[PDB]
């Protein structure tokens, strides 16, 4: 991947934006003032890693340094967004020099689960503590720590799961685990951090925030959970109750059925013998019928102009495009035998 | 605890080869440090990290390894090197060492030169007599001491011991040291010290009581 | 730059309690790394005992835990290793060493090593007699010349010929345990044309009995 | 009688999550006694999983720590098991067991074990086919029978015959792979005087696909 | 990780032998428990406490074995001990097993009683052709059975199963069973299952299918 | 050792001194003279008390053990080999009891030399509870805590603890550990106690305490320091005095020993025969107290004149003192040549 991440530092106590470099004699490059310019050292090796398995060729993904201060020397905690993976980063100095402390990773930031079945949210993070903490350490170790997952709601926090001696709180059936690489004494530790959540309701997907809760530090990653689910196409004709064959129109309704994303759902109707044709006549689309299990139905209607006799055998069809579906859609049909005296 | 082993006892080499020793944990472990140690000195660290150099520590040697097999290479074995070798590892509560691995140095066979020595003067006035004999600067290391009293052989009170090797020779030295008492040395008269090598057969350096 | 030196009683009664104490140079042991203690027994098994680190606190081998106490003075800038009631199997050279706070350190630096022994004892200060060669002799172009030092205990007793200056051809044989007395015998090898002139002297020292004693090589008689 | 009982599919898709049950009987969970889980893979290699400790706190495999989840239910006395994006590595029998708290204590009450196997798979249902000896063979005071199994994938299968009246003579064995299916033969030997009248009859059962059929042995004119 | 090994792997007694296992830990450990596994069935807990006998056990068998070595023994052997034993500790925070020993029940040479079988009419009905053959109870493990259709012997479409060992026979069976296509199944007439025992020499049985 | 222990079961609180009744403890015969309650089974997995009664010497004499209430009760067993404190729960008829905690120590009375260092060794046993083992992710034995205090009437006096070392008085250094790390079971410790170079003023009672999560174990130890004095014997006088005018005298110098106590001079006169206690008058000086804590003291006698005939005789002074062996010390002073003239 790349050695150099442009970046910008941004002052949470507003009421601004400085430029910054960042390199995982060097390049100078003097449009950056030593304070923004930061040399990374990553013992750790989760920071250099990440971008060694970068794409190929890939853009630039979006950061941004800021203030940390710890709360139950100077510290930067850097952001880095993409669609390749989310990361946050913790920096102490001593073009100026830094070395990586915590860090906290995911590879999978816009995950898409099917409806109904199992999510998994997977993260990663590593850690490289000072000497202060081994030396002050009784029998030395992985420290202990807590991870937590939030939902956003747009405008409200929700706790979802948290790896713990007993305060935890599971919803909705989630289980969180989280597990050290290993348990050597010494040394900077990495380990896994993953999120189960059970037969994934469209409710549930949005902004999913997972917190790493070291003594004194903080780890924050953002995924985009998104779900998708395919319709089930019918085709099948006649209308009305109790109305008597060609009193209304002949129409040909296309239904479909629990299908989640709600939009771009596209319909068509064809004619297929004679080769093919684009269907004529009159049509239009329902509306949306919401449903509990989230996903919802449509109907669409199409009156065709009366069956001739070039037509036997020929059969109608509706296609369907949507964002759930690949690039042919989903086609339902119907053939016009012992069933063309209705419309004709 | 991780218990590390070694894979020989004692790899013996020539100048110019290129020898492998391994190092094998019970347990999986993140680095393995070598350490170098010549006899009556200390224990030099020489390899940190699996694969890095100390500073000082010639380019021809190299570490590797991972999870449970780690290794050390030589790429050309000269006669400084001889020494043991200890891998070490730190990832349980107590750090363990391997059992050691010692290099011997095949080398060209060379004959020793003897040496007799008759008790010292000062010695005889407290009512002992210790009779020296040093053989010096051989390879073959195997070697036979017969002590021989006038004619017959002695084969009691005779000790003796052996350098470890030697960082430019390669070589090895015995000395052997036939201790008797005051009134049971006055005795004898003749007093011949016998070597047997794989060299030549019969080196024969003796003295006579005054 | 960086140095460490033990130091203490080479000679311990059974039953009772050693302490040894390393001095480092060069480097504090306030400001970082751990403070070592490992001991190698007759065999070459090195073992780990235990540390103190920059903090004072402390971590022991969890088969000593209940006999070992590392303590340390940083006025002196000094550590000391304290084993209670020790046994015949605790006979060992001790080496004290440095190793950082994470798993790539190694354990960088360390001392030259103290002899310990433990046993009934009864020290004793060592004999030496001078090794020359005998009155027929065919004086070739190489005269070796010796000196045995015989009746000690404390294993130790150093050997040094003219004081270093004779570095080259010297050979220092081990010492051989009878009964509960040592002896060990040194060699040197200087051309014939510089013996009967210059002065070849054999320096033997006994730290435990407080000897320093030299011995010159003289012709017999 | 403090008995125990697995309860699983026996099949999952790589990549997905697992969920075992362990329903014991004839006592509480919450009294006493860690609650274990244990597989055995392919070859006959034990190992342990984890526990629920009678108040919850879970204890786990420090290899298995991230992929690992044990919880129990108090009103219905079970206890689960759950595994994490399996692998063709995970296809074992899976055991859960007592254990007491104390370093004399031994695992001492076992469940009876349910196979569970990690493939791609779509389950089928298996094939029963009588087994009866030729028109012109030749007649011995004992005669053998047996029904062949096969068609089936999942992993267990059941063999039973007469619903268990016919216990001594049997013989069934060991099923083999095809291509993505099981295949496995059973036999019975039964006095000539007491085959055609009197059924012998071959009972197969086969759960994950939900099958229990039954076939007897009869013709070969 | 306390590693535990067992030594015989498998070991092989007559009827009335002493015999006796080891289990020997890399560390310390306190007590070493004993467990008796038959193929398809779960372990049974035989000995707690190292020495201790789980009720139900026969007091032939022993346990003993204090530190790092352990052991366990039976006076004498008995066909219904013919299964593997594992031991386990629980010192460390994982509690491991040993790989386990199998005891295998030696026996007095005896025949296979062999029986082939015809393909069945539900299996015709739905297009393929199964032809089985059961040699039961004969005490050498080793055995190879060859389906000779007018002579040679036809592979590509054979496959056999093992029993582990009876329990109160002290004996073995297998079960080859060739799988055949209904046309090639009909257009052939001889079908012949040859066996091969260190008892006799060509044993074989055979179904004609006209 | 000793198959079954007779205790005696004490009651305070009434304040009109110690109530007692029979008991026993049995490691079952029937015991009327035992109330059914006071006749405890005791059921000891962690094996220190059962194991401090195998190793008891043979033939030794039954060893002093009395009961009191913590149905907590706590056993302590007293003699000059052991000295034992344990606590057992409750669950002819038997009550049945079982050891949770040991505190056991086998120097109740240490004795040292002045100067020499002191090692109070002790060992613990504890056998949890189910409810520990429980509630314990990651389990194993628990921290403890063993504090070392020397007793005295005025303040308690905390030398050394186990590290919770933030104590280190005197130079004295602590020792415990368990003697595994194991999740389960009983676990066993040591802890011993070092005091280097101990001197007079550290005298006195010691306890030890192990400090478990919600237990307390306590033993008492009785350190006594001694010194073998010097003796000597030497013509000597007084010195403002007229010149001339006092009698000879001679002079027993008792140098350098603590125990000031149980120290007595004597006299005699070996050569009728050798068995003569020196006649004459006699006095004892006062005592010198040293900077080591040891004392110091002076033995004056004032012998009749020496006749021709106890010519080469001598005279002698016999020390005795608890430090000594039962024939003490002797030192003579020869009467011949010069002396003879002296006296
Ligand atoms: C979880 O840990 C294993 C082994 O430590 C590693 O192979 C795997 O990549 C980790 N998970 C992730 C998402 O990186
Ligand atoms: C504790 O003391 C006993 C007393 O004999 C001793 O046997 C045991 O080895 C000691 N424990 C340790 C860990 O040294």
């Amino acid at each position: 991947g790349p050695a150099v991440i442009e970046c910008w530092f941004v002052e949470d106590a507003s009421g601004a934006k400085r430029p910054g470099a960042l390199l995982l004699e060097p390049p100078p490059r003097p449009d950056l003032d030593p304070e923004l310019y930061l040399s990374v050292h990553d013992p750790a090796g989760a920071l250099q890693a990440a971008f060694r398995r970068y794409p190929r060729g890939a853009p630039a993904p979006h950061c941004e340094m800021s203030r940390f201060v710890p709360l139950p020397g100077a510290w930067l905690m850097v952001s880095i967004s993409s669609p390749v993976l989310s990361l946050s980063s913790l920096l102490r100095p001593q073009i100026t020099m830094a070395t990586v402390v915590l860090t906290v990773l995911t590879h999978t930031p816009a995950p898409r689960v099917r409806l109904g079945q199992d999510a998994l949210l997977d993260l990663s993070f590593a850690y490289m503590p000072p000497t202060s903490e081994a030396a002050s350490s009784l029998a030395p170790g992985p420290p202990p720590f807590g991870l937590e997952w939030r939902r956003q709601h747009l405008g409200k926090g929700h706790l979802l799961l948290a790896a713990t001696g007993q305060m935890p709180a599971a919803q909705e059936g989630a289980v969180a685990f989280a597990a050290w690489d290993d348990d050597e004494p010494w040394g900077p530790w990495t380990g896994n951090g993953t999120f189960w959540l059970p037969r994934v309701q469209p409710f549930q997907e949005g902004t999913y925030l997972a917190t790493i809760h070291l003594p004194y530090l903080q780890g924050q990653v953002t995924l985009e959970l998104a779900v998708y689910k395919p319709p089930k196409v019918s085709l099948m004709p006649a209308t009305l109750a109790r109305a008597a064959p060609g009193e209304a129109p002949p129409e040909l309704l296309c239904l479909v059925s629990h299908f989640y994303p709600s939009g771009g759902l596209e319909v068509e109707w064809e004619l297929r013998g004679g080769r093919s044709q684009k269907a004529e006549g009159q049509r239009w689309l329902s509306a949306l019928r919401h449903h509990s299990d989230g996903s919802v139905s449509l109907s669409g209607h199409l009156q065709p102009p009366p069956v001739t006799t070039e037509q036997h055998g020929a059969r109608y069809a509706c296609r369907i495009h949507h964002p759930s579906l690949p690039a042919s859609g989903r086609s339902a049909e119907v053939t016009l035998e012992g069933g063309l005296e209705v419309l004709f | 605890q991780i218990v590390l082993s070694q894979s020989p006892a004692i790899l013996s080499a020539s100048p110019g080869e290129k020898v492998t020793m391994t190092c094998r944990a019970t347990s999986s472990v993140s680095y393995i440090h070598w350490y170098q140690q010549k006899p009556g000195s200390s224990p030099k660290p020489w390899i940190y990290a699996t694969s890095s150099l100390t500073s000082g520590v010639p380019v021809r040697f190299s570490g590797s390894g991972s999870g449970t097999s780690y290794s050390l290479t030589i790429s050309r074995v000269e006669a400084e090197d001889a020494a043991t070798y200890y891998c070490q590892q730190w990832s349980s509560n107590p750090p363990t060492f391997g059992g050691g691995t010692k290099l011997e140095i095949k080398r060209a066979d060379a004959a020793p030169t003897v040496s007799i020595f008759p008790p010292s003067s000062e010695q005889l006035t407290s009512g002992g007599a210790s009779v020296v004999c040093f053989l010096n600067n051989f390879y073959p290391k195997d070697i036979n001491v017969k002590w021989k009293i006038d004619g017959s052989e002695r084969q009691n009170g005779v000790l003796n011991s052996w350098t470890d090797q030697d960082s430019k020779d390669s070589t090895y030295s015995m000395s052997s040291t036939l201790t008797l008492t005051k009134d049971e040395y006055e005795r004898h008269n003749s007093y011949t010290c016998e070597a047997t090598h794989k060299t030549s057969t019969s080196p024969i350096v003796k003295s006579f009581n005054r | 730059d960086v140095q460490l030196q033990e130091s203490g009683p080479g000679l311990v009664i059974p039953s009772q309690s050693l302490s040894l104490t390393c001095t480092v140079t060069g480097y504090s042991i306030t400001t970082d790394y751990a403070w070592n203690w490992i001991r190698q027994f007759p065999g070459n098994r090195l073992e780990w005992m235990g540390y103190i680190s920059s903090s004072g606190v402390t971590v022991y081998n969890p088969s000593l835990k209940s006999r070992i106490s590392i303590t340390r003075d940083t006025s002196k800038n000094q550590f000391f290793l304290q084993l209670i009631s020790v046994t015949t199997e605790d006979t060992a050279t001790y080496y004290c060493a440095r190793r950082g706070y994470y798993r790539y350190d190694s354990i960088d630096y360390w001392g030259q090593g103290t002899t310990l022994t433990v046993s009934s004892a009864k020290t004793t200060p060592p004999s030496v007699y001078p090794l020359a060669p005998g009155s027929a002799a065919q004086t070739n172009s190489m005269v070796t010349l010796g000196c045995l030092v015989k009746g000690y205990f404390p294993e130790p007793v150093t050997v040094t010929w003219n004081s270093g200056s004779l570095s080259s051809g010297v050979h220092t044989f081990p010492a051989v345990l009878q009964s509960d007395l040592y002896t060990l015998s040194s060699s040197v090898t200087v051309p014939s044309s510089t013996w009967p002139s210059e002065t070849v002297t054999c320096n033997v020292a006994h730290p435990a009995s407080s000897t320093k004693v030299d011995k010159k090589i003289v012709p017999r008689d």
